[PDB]
């Protein structure tokens, strides 16, 4: 029921670099505090026990600090697998948790991969029309997706999901999934999406003809 | 192999009941403190509650939002955790984890979480459940070649996708769900194989929506 | 057999002196140990001083670190505590205990022989 | 940098951020270091230091083929079991001195490290055995105590119980049910000439 403040909410950082993160609570919470590390898709693993203590098979790189009311987790050099959420816990009185830092590694920029899935014929007999846009292994993160129906830019009818940094490349990947109707998909022929990104020197297009 | 597992969940009416188990292996239960962890889509980890070994006085203490709502029970007979939930709410949706606390023989570090559970997803809405439709991301023709699977409009969280029944794990990205504007869940998992083994190699996904109890295998054949 | 005599107190004025003292009879050879307790009106036993016989240690806690002074006559085989410049927070029952060791310790509990003690009262 | 020369790691044994429960009472052997025990004599930090068989102040001036470090945490008002000829939950069950003891009893009040709003229950004693420990000896079976004539079955209930109980260190608790944190210093000493040392 103390108020764990952790910061910083996120950082950058790259492989070898060192890093460190905080938790102050509103009161002494004497040795009673835990680092967990959460990594996407996962369920949180026990780091650091007893603000110094390291569990049993983590590496030697993680280590805490601290007593009272102010606590330190450091890495020594990050690596690669240690991008995850860190969350800081105190059980003191009860049990609450911080409210988490998420380390995002750094690397040399990558240009992404572009493929164009046309709409599944089992779909279409449903009437409604998607068509999906891969961008895969990417990096940094920024990236513009531009969805192009007969050269007609089109916008408010396309979502996009990124996956979390992956541990062991540190890229990320992408996925556009422009959606139409049955009828409103058969009035058109050239169905294309343009990935501009860091990687790329100039837009690379992946397009398909409707019915080719 | 201290093992835990979480059962029950899913979803469940504004102001209704649920009630989650969790299965404890490896590991003397009737010895072990064990608390309730639960962390809401995106958002951090929130400690439900306790219950302390029955040694120790089997005492249970709840998290202020939560409180007069949850309820923490311990069956030390068959190895297993209760959490009933009552009134719930929408901020209640999360995933749900049990841990037992860290113990290494002579050792011992109360509330300390060494061994967590996979978790269950709890979705408190009105919305009513729909199983998706899966269908495949075909790999075109214009070296190494990508297909895929579309999870498509369901409801509530989540699917899991396998690919050839967990033989195929190398180069899958299964993206995360997004919301659309139906009100219905999407989700795309796509792999990247040689182009080489298009013709020869059989690439099925395998969609599982535990919510509507439907269960997919979708074979993704070149277009 | 082990015996330990007591004497010393009385009433005095806040800022007068005192002598308390010790007698330890039935000890076999020096390796025994000395501490002073002190009982206010309904408080618990509290040590103020000590004195390890065998190495000549003395200690002291805080509040009467330079007011009192613990020795020993090694003739008459008796442990005396100089109490100058008192106060009327002093006021309380004096024991002197002894234990088989050689140290000191806060719980009385670890004191084995002990003296019916002598009252020390300051007021004006 | 480590050398022979160098001081004994005397801060990893008093300082440690957590001590053993005192059924599993910790033991750390120390060697190949120097040693000032004059200055852990005589400082205030603790309110127990009493030593057996030996005077403290003359602890530097002696020669020990061995040295060992025990500790463990107790109740403040277990405090003088910790002694040779004594008898009780912690003497009697936990951690015994030998009546022939040669060392140091070392403690000092840890609520501020050790209590814990609610109870801290990481500490733990044996409560029930069938025997009384030899001295220095260690029981760290979690095994079901029998108490009346019927068997146990490896299962708590009637006249069968778990063997260890908790402290429930709070801050809030009297002196007496406050953890203190004990250290024994325990010596052998060298077979030699006192000329010599
Ligand atoms: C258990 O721990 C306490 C507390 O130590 C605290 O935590 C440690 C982990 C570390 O961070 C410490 O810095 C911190 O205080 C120890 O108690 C401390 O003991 C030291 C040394 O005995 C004291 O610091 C000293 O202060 C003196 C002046 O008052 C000075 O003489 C000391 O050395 C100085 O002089 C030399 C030259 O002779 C110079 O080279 C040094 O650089 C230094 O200036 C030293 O500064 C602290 O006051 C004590 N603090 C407390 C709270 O007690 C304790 O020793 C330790 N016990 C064991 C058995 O490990």
């Amino acid at each position: 029921d103390i108020q764990m403040t952790q910061s910083p909410s996120s950082l950058s950082a790259s492989v070898g670099d060192r890093v460190t993160i905080t938790c102050r609570a509103g009161q002494s919470i004497s040795t009673f505090l835990n680092w967990y590390q959460q990594k996407p898709g996962k369920a949180p693993k026990l780091l650091i026990y007893a603000a110094s203590s390291l569990q049993s098979g983590v590496p030697s790189r993680f280590s805490g600090s601290g007593s009272g009311t102010d606590f330190t987790l450091t890495i020594s050099s990050l690596q690669r697998e240690d991008f995850a959420t860190y969350y800081c816990q105190q059980s003191y009185s009860m049990s609450s948790f911080g409210g988490g830092t998420k380390v995002e590694i750094k690397r040399t920029v990558a240009a992404p991969s572009v493929f164009i899935f046309p709409p599944s014929d089992e779909q279409l007999k449903s009437g409604t029309a998607s068509v999906v846009c891969l961008l895969n292994n990417f990096y940094p993160r920024e990236a513009k997706v531009q969805w192009k129906v007969d050269n007609a830019l089109q916008s408010g009818n396309s979502q996009e999901s990124v996956t979390e940094q992956d541990s062991k490349d540190s890229t990320y990947s992408l996925s556009s999934t422009l959606t139409l109707s049955k009828a409103d998909y058969e009035k058109h022929k050239v169905y294309a999406c343009e990935v501009t990104h860091q990687g790329l020197s100039s837009p690379v297009t992946k397009s398909f003809n409707r019915g080719e | 192999q201290v093992q835990l597992v979480e059962s029950g969940g899913g979803l469940v009416k504004p102001g209704g009941s649920l009630r989650l188990s969790c299965a404890a292996s490896g590991f003397t239960f009737r010895y072990a403190w064990m608390n309730w962890v639960r962390q809401a889509p995106g958002k951090g980890l929130e400690w439900v509650g306790r219950i302390r070994s029955k040694t120790d006085g089997e005492t249970t203490d709840h998290a202020a939002p939560v409180k007069g709502r949850f309820a923490i029970s311990r069956d030390d007979s068959e190895n297993t955790l209760y959490l009933q939930m009552n009134s719930l709410k929408t901020e209640d949706t999360a995933v749900y984890y049990c841990t037992t606390d860290w113990v290494r023989g002579t050792l011992l570090e109360h509330d300390a979480y060494d061994v967590w559970g996979q978790g269950t997803m709890v979705t408190v809405s009105s919305a009513s459940t729909k199983g998706p439709s899966v269908f495949p991301l075909a790999p075109s023709s214009k070296g190494t070649a990508a297909l895929g699977c579309l999870v498509k409009d369901y409801f509530p969280e989540p699917v899991t996708v396998s690919w050839n029944s967990g033989a195929l794990t190398s180069g899958v990205h299964t993206f995360p769900a997004v919301l659309q504007s139906s009100g219905l869940y999407s989700l795309s998992s796509v792999v990247t194989v040689p182009s080489s083994s298009l013709g020869t190699q059989t690439y099925i996904c395998n969609v599982n929506h535990k919510p509507s109890n439907t269960k997919v295998d979708k074979r993704v054949e070149p277009k | 057999q082990v015996q330990l005599v007591e004497s010393g107190g009385g009433l005095v004025q806040p800022g007068g002196s005192l002598r308390l003292s010790c007698a330890a009879s039935g000890f076999t050879n020096d390796f025994y140990s000395i501490a002073w307790f002190r009982q206010a009106p309904g408080k618990e036993r509290e040590g103020v001083s000590w004195l390890s016989v065998s190495d000549n240690t003395p200690t002291y806690v805080d509040s009467v670190k330079d007011r009192f002074t613990i020795s020993r006559h090694n003739a008459n085989n008796t442990v005396y505590l100089q109490m100058n410049m008192l106060k009327p927070e002093d006021t309380a029952i004096y024991y002197c205990a002894a234990g088989r060791f050689a140290g000191r310790d806060t719980w009385p509990s670890s004191y084995d022989y002990w003296g019916q003690g002598t009252q020390v009262t300051v007021s004006s | 940098h480590h050398h022979h020369t160098n001081l004994c790691p005397f801060g990893e044994v008093f300082n440690a951020t957590r001590f053993a429960s005192v059924y599993a009472w910790n033991r750390k052997r120390i060697s190949n270091c120097v040693a000032d025990y004059s200055v852990l004599y005589n400082s205030a930090s603790f309110s127990t230091f009493k030593c057996y068989g030996v005077s403290p102040t003359k602890l530097n001036d002696l020669c020990f083929t061995n040295v060992y470090a025990d500790s463990f945490v107790i109740r403040g008002d277990e405090v003088r079991q910790i002694a040779p000829g004594q008898t009780g939950k912690i003497a009697d069950y936990n951690y015994k001195l030998p009546d022939d003891f040669t060392g140091c009893v070392i403690a000092w009040n840890s609520n501020n490290l050790d209590s814990k709003v609610g109870g801290n229950y990481n500490y733990r004693y044996r409560l029930f055995r069938k025997s009384n420990l030899k001295p220095f000896e260690r029981d760290i079976s979690t095994e079901i105590y029998q108490a009346g004539s019927k068997p146990c079955n490896g299962v708590e209930g009637f006249n069968c119980y778990f063997p260890l109980q908790s402290y429930g260190f709070q801050p809030t608790n009297g002196v007496g049910y406050q953890p203190y944190r004990v250290v024994v210093l325990s010596f052998e000493l060298l077979h030699a000439p006192a000329t010599v040392c």
